[PDB]
């Protein structure tokens, strides 16, 4: 259910970024949540 | 207003209309408005609401 743009091998997928830009990744323990999905019914994203 | 299919755009298949309907909602407190800057009722997000 979760979608993020970049994925590297160090921490998997990111979940956001800070202001002075750097990829703020996901914790292996409690991220990504099982419940985070889409608030829009459309836009099944893919290929980018 | 007049539409058609991409196979035959020469001859119109489907048509439709346009309406100045005074849309209101006396009973919706409108949870989940998505982000629009300031504009009209046009974004792919604002179509959900």
């Amino acid at each position: 259910p979760f979608i993020g743009t970049n994925i590297n091998k160090d921490n998997g997928i990111q979940i956001g970024t800070d202001t002075t830009n750097q990829p703020i990744y996901a914790d292996k323990t409690y991220q990504p949540e099982p419940q985070v999905g889409q608030t829009q019914w459309n836009s099944e994203v893919g290929a980018a | 207003q007049f539409f058609a299919l991409p196979s035959t755009p020469n001859e119109p298949k489907a048509v439709l209309y346009a309406e100045n309907v005074s849309i209101e909602a006396p009973d919706t407190h409108l949870v989940y408005k998505p982000d629009v800057a300031q504009g009209t009722i046009s974004s792919a997000d604002l179509l959900t609401q």
